[PDB]
């Protein structure tokens, strides 16, 4: 890593600083509050009685999240398709409006309920927009719609002057005029009546059984977002650097246990730099800080290629309790080399006092000596009168002038 | 660390990174040279001396008092009363931005600094030309007078009356250190300036820069990679340059602090190692003797000024 | 009448916490030592007080003589009108598409004729007895910030809390006072039903954009702010 | 210029040039700092010359460490080699020093050096080199008396 | 400048730039700096006496 970092071959005596040392998150966690105030679509999914065609009802669940587990009702659905969103994706997504709308038709008459389709029901009664973006579940209801004599209590309109719009609602019973002549409001000749009756029956076929159809109409509007909150995960994992999501605030570290009392409405926190320092817990209520994850540098302290190949390897700035004689320094800490407890002249410098050199054998680390020792002996009547010359010579170079360059 | 300041735990970030060029391996090679520059500034004032002098222990000069410059041996740190106050008034691992400590620790530089002191008593001047050796600092006093013209009679005769102004001196030099509170400005401001220069990049990283957001862990799930490259581009321009200068003004500084440090030896080895002829390069006066302090980030030279007074009108030919 | 509110009319700007640092901020906040206006001597006219940037709520009321607040387009019919009665043990927060009297009262429980409300929003009932409030809208949510400290405004420092937020979005530029007394007036034309109880008096005073710089201590309690654009040591 | 059309491979090009603006800018600003601090030891590398060649100066560390006499200048491709000659004592030897000499009633003190003293002796040297000489009137001032 | 030189009478212009960073308050902070500088240099010279 060296010879990589450096680009060469032949690396020198020294120290350099080749990559850094992080260390991996192993889990990763979200925290989001408890899940609370739950919609009832079961008050839809399993109603008493369902209401006829021309009066279908039309039912808004407001602020009150969005957990989509109709499997439960009758899982055995006879159809069950999504338009503009897809089955399962579904449950992680945020809408404005979450209507729901619910009437019992035939089972051959399913199909007219769905985006562009043709009928009696989808034109007269109940009438889909195009761009429809939701889902429409339909079940069966013999058992329960159903009766030995006939349920007559479900009606249906079987003529009309137009085409209903989408997403219409006509209750008018007036007197279809089919005729020339207005008929004044009487039910005879070419004067009929618009709602016809179903007369269910347990003995009916498949295709003439009561069919329950109930549709999710999703809307997203300018408004806020008080919906869609199905969201759940793992338990806290205290001393150990994971990635958390804590109720949208997301970010790699440790958790660690605190002592600052936060403000009971106060949930998040940053220091004074603009970094996230604590965190508090959705599920029960208690502040974590968050301490960086262990990172700093590693260094290798290598006497050259030239004697040997036996290397150092210096974690700086960080305490290696965590993740070959281990010596904590204050510098950091170094693997590969003994503390040597006698003092020599200082070759390759550490920090905070500490050299390495090859004792020759292998990578020793000691404090560095700022010199010899000599105490001279001062006293009011000694002195010391040279008596020799010595004609020494001292070289100092420096630089003058550079490279002249142009672009 | 020019891939975690840029790109925060991001695959794709890192991959992006290294199409801009060999700038991430530039402005690590200039930073490292920065901090060995450092490491050499502390060596070429403090380290003059080869070997290490000390104090004798009969506390007896001559008259002169200097418990206030010699270490405390009380004090489990080594340092002298002058030492331990300047250092109770220098006011001192977040992001990919980390402070490398210095090799010499304040221990080292306080032997150093007990070394010289030691040498400049003891010996004179002949510490730092060669072989220490022993000549009594009265003897030192009169030639130090000798050598900007004051005959050795003057404090030969009157050497109680010189000992004990520069008690009183040494003894007021504290109390004139103490009252002014911005006399260490100048070892204050470099810190200052270092704070902040470290302080205003982790500021500027919660700036958009034209992105729709500052962290990449949303740009990576609101949008696609395919449709959120240009992004991530103009992200790591602005990160880059934001570092870029950064890397300049710490150059900037790191050239200014050389001079200093240049300044600071020159004066060292001309004020501490001998007696200068200059006029106000070893302090305003007349020159006789300097005495260096360590501080956490710095050299207080307490220069002795011999300076005339109550002069008389006479009549010259 | 007209006073001041020296060092009052601040509140939290965001839910973060912080740990003695300064936090500087461009928000709705209201300017200190502005002009407020004291309606201290108003015993039931003149409802017509604006909604631009906001309201902020002051009051020494004795015990209970206060019954709630309404929020209002322009208060004619079919205009979404929130109205925020509060009863001794519970609150009731609904937007209604109602034409309002003058001064609609309470002591009754059915304002106007021809009421139609369409919201859902319960919450915990609010209602030396300072009962400081802030009202904005912003971002579609109707924002309040409550506050019930002890002691007219003194010079001390107390913080605005967030207690409770609700999603609408409207035109709201109406304000006004609802009291409570024991003579019952179902007259909703008069407007002069005076009777012998506590002192009354509705603080208005109109929030700004400016640029507060505030401190939070070790326990994320806001406990002093200098303005912006007041004083040149501001 | 060849895979995309020139209308819309404009942003391309521009990004380009910045880059490669932004790549010359900093390398300038490095240059003008490496200029500076060459220009700052060239000058200290003419004052040392001025100062050490062109005679004697009497500072510490200067001109070499100790006591400098001379100095050769050398040239070299891009700089300049100082060899100073230093003159160092050595070899050192303990004596007996006092300030002045009390004869006569009066206190005599030396001219140039310090009384030596070697056992029941006294004789007169300078502060650099051991030269016993007796104790004259030549070498020595009165400056009063020995109180 | 860092505000009329960059943006000229734009409110706009203003509100994007304070999303750069504190480039405005540093690059004005430097050469405030530069200026005391040059405002001590004349002091050690010719006001020695
Ligand atoms: C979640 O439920 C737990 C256990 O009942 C309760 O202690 C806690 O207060 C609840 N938290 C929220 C946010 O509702
Ligand atoms: C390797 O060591 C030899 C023997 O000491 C020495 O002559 C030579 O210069 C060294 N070479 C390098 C590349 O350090
Ligand atoms: C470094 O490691 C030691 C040994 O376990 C331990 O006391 C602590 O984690 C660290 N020491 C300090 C004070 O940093
Ligand atoms: C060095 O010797 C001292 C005194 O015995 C001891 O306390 C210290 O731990 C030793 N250091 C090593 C392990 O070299
Ligand atoms: C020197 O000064 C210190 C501080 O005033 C004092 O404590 C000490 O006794 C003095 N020593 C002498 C030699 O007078
Ligand atoms: C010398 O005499 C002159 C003229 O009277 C006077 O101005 C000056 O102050 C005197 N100086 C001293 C030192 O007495
Ligand atoms: C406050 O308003 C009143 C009435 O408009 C006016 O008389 C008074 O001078 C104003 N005071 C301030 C603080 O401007
Ligand atoms: C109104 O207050 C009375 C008295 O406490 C109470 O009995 C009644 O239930 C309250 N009505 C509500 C729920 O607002
Ligand atoms: C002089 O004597 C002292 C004390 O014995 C001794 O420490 C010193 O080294 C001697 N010096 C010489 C030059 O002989
Ligand atoms: C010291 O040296 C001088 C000159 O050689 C000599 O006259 C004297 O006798 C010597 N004294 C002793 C006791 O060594």
């Amino acid at each position: 890593e060296t010879k990589c970092t450096l680009k060469s071959f032949t690396v020198e005596k020294g120290i350099y600083q080749t990559s850094n040392f992080r260390v991996q998150p192993t889990e990763s966690i979200v925290r989001f509050p408890n899940i609370t105030n739950l919609c009832p679509f079961d008050e839809v999914f399993n109603a008493t009685r369902f209401a006829s065609v021309y009066a279908w009802n039309r039912k808004r669940i407001s602020n009150c999240v969005a957990d989509y587990s109709v499997l439960y009702n009758f899982a055995p659905f006879f159809a069950f398709k999504c338009y503009g969103v897809s089955p399962t994706k579904l449950n992680d997504l945020c809408f404005t409006n979450v209507y729901a709308d619910s009437f019992v038709i035939r089972g051959n008459e399913v199909s007219q309920i769905a985006p562009g389709q043709t009928g009696n029901i989808a034109d007269y009664n109940y009438k889909l927009p195009d761009d429809f973006t939701g889902c429409v579940i339909a079940w069966n209801s013999n058992k329960l719609d159903s009766k030995v004599g006939g349920n007559y209590n479900y009606l249906y309109r079987l003529f009309r002057k137009s085409n209903l719009k989408p997403f219409e609602r006509d209750i008018s019973t007036e007197i279809y005029q089919a005729g020339n002549k207005p008929c004044n409001g009487v039910a005879g000749f070419n004067c009929y009546f618009p709602l016809r009756s179903y007369g269910f029956r347990p003995t009916y076929g498949v295709g003439h059984q009561p069919y329950r159809v109930v549709v999710l109409s999703f809307e997203l509007l300018h408004a806020p977002a008080t919906v869609c909150g199905p969201k759940k995960s793992t338990n806290l994992v205290k001393n150990k650097c994971v990635n958390f999501n804590f109720n949208g605030l997301t970010g790699t570290g440790v958790l660690t246990e605190s002592n600052k009392k936060f403000l009971p409405f106060q949930q998040f926190g940053r220091d004074i730099a603009d970094t996230t320092d604590a965190v508090r817990d959705p599920q029960t209520l208690e502040i974590l800080d968050i301490t960086p994850c262990s990172f700093g540098g590693v260094s290798v302290i290598t006497p050259g290629t030239n004697t040997s190949n036996q290397v150092a390897v210096l974690y700086q700035g960080v305490n290696c309790t965590e993740v070959s004689n281990v010596f904590q320094t204050r510098a950091g800490c170094l693997i590969g080399a003994e503390y040597v407890n006698n003092s020599y002249e200082c070759d390759i410098p550490i920090g905070a006092g500490i050299c390495a050199s090859y004792q020759t054998q292998s990578i020793i680390a000691y404090t560095m000596s700022l010199g010899a020792e000599n105490s001279v002996a001062y006293s009011n009547n000694s002195i010391a009168i040279p008596t020799n010359f010595t004609i020494s010579v001292t070289t100092e170079i420096l630089p003058v002038s550079m490279t002249k360059t142009s672009v | 660390d020019c891939t975690m300041y840029i790109c925060g735990d991001s695959t794709e970030c890192s991959n992006l990174l290294l199409q801009y060029g060999s700038f991430c391996t530039q402005l690590k090679r200039a930073l490292t040279g920065i901090a060995v520059e450092q490491d050499k500034n502390t060596q070429e004032v403090f380290a003059q001396v080869k070997q290490i002098y000390k104090t004798p222990p009969i506390k007896y000069f001559g008259g002169f008092n200097f418990s206030q410059i010699l270490p405390d041996p009380s004090k489990p740190s080594k340092r002298s009363p002058i030492e331990d106050l300047l250092f109770n008034k220098v006011t001192l691992k977040f992001n990919g931005l980390t402070v490398l400590p210095p090799l010499l620790t304040d221990e080292m530089i306080a032997q150093y600094t007990s070394a010289l002191l030691a040498g400049t008593i003891t010996s004179g001047w002949t510490f730092g030309a060669g072989p220490a050796l022993q000549i009594p600092f009265p003897m030192q006093m009169a030639y130090r007078f000798n050598g900007i013209g004051v005959t050795q009679n003057v404090l030969y005769e009157n050497q109680k009356l010189i000992a004990n102004q520069f008690n009183s001196a040494i003894g007021k030099i504290q109390d004139s250190l103490s009252s002014t509170p911005s006399a260490l400005g100048k070892l204050q401001d470099v810190v200052n300036h270092n704070a902040q220069a470290l302080n205003t990049l982790v500021k500027q990283l919660s700036s958009k820069f034209g992105a729709i957001s500052s962290v990449l862990n949303d740009i990576l799930s609101r949008l696609d990679p395919p449709e959120a490259e240009v992004q991530i581009d103009r992200l790591i321009t602005g990160r880059l340059q934001s570092l870029q200068t950064y890397v300049t003004q710490q150059l900037i500084r790191a050239a200014e602090i050389r001079a200093s440090a240049n300044l600071a030896a020159t004066k060292m080895s001309e004020c501490v190692l001998g007696q200068s002829k200059r006029v106000d390069f070893c302090g305003k006066g007349y020159h006789l003797m300097s005495f260096p302090q360590s501080a956490p980030h710095g050299v207080v030279f307490l220069h002795v000024t011999y300076v005339p007074a109550q002069e008389k009108n006479f009549t010259t030919a | 009448s007209y006073t001041n509110s020296f060092t009052r009319g601040v509140y939290y700007p965001d839910k973060v916490f912080r740990s003695s640092v300064l936090h500087s901020t461009q928000d709705l906040f209201l300017p200190f030592f502005s002009n407020v206006t004291w309606f201290h001597a108003i015993h039931v006219d003149n409802p017509v007080l604006p909604f631009n940037d906001g309201v902020y709520f002051a009051s020494t009321e004795k015990s209970n003589i206060i019954r709630g607040w309404i929020f209002g387009t322009t208060l004619d019919s079919k205009t979404q009108s929130l109205l925020i009665v509060n009863n001794a043990t519970n609150v009731v927060i609904k937007v209604c598409e109602f034409q309002f009297c003058n001064d609609p009262f309470l002591d009754f429980r059915v304002y106007s004729s021809a009421n139609n409300c369409t919201f859902e929003y319960v919450s915990q009932p609010f209602l030396k007895n300072l009962r400081e409030f802030v009202f904005k809208n912003i971002d579609g949510y109707f924002k309040i910030y409550s506050k019930h400290t002890p002691i007219d405004l003194p010079q001390g420092f107390s913080a605005l809390e967030p207690l409770v937020d609700l999603p609408i979005g409207i035109n709201i530029t109406r304000f006004q006072t609802l009291l409570a007394l024991h003579r019952s007036y179902l007259t909703p034309g008069d407007s002069s039903s005076g009777w012998t109880a506590g002192a009354a008096a509705y603080y208005v005073g109109y929030l700004q954009p400016r640029t507060f710089l505030l401190k939070y201590n070790e326990n994320g309690t806001i406990t002093d702010a200098v303005d912006c654009a007041l004083d040149p040591l501001s | 210029l060849s895979r995309l059309d020139p209308p819309e491979a404009e942003v391309q090009i521009d990004r380009l040039i910045t880059g490669r603006l932004q790549s010359l800018q900093t390398y300038v600003t490095q240059q003008l700092i490496r200029a500076a601090e060459i220009r700052a030891s060239a000058n200290l590398a003419a004052t040392k010359m001025s100062e050490c060649v062109l005679g004697q100066s009497k500072r510490v560390d200067f001109c070499g460490k100790g006591y400098h006499l001379m100095s050769f200048p050398q040239s070299a491709p891009h700089g300049v080699v100082f060899l100073h000659v230093t003159y160092v004592p050595a070899q050192e030897k303990n004596f007996t020093t006092a300030p002045a000499i009390c004869h006569d009633g009066k206190a005599h003190f030396p001219r140039e050096g310090v009384f030596v003293s070697n056992g029941t002796h006294w004789f007169v040297t300078q502060r650099n080199f051991y030269e016993p000489q007796i104790i004259t009137t030549d070498n020595t001032f009165v400056s009063g008396n020995c109180d």
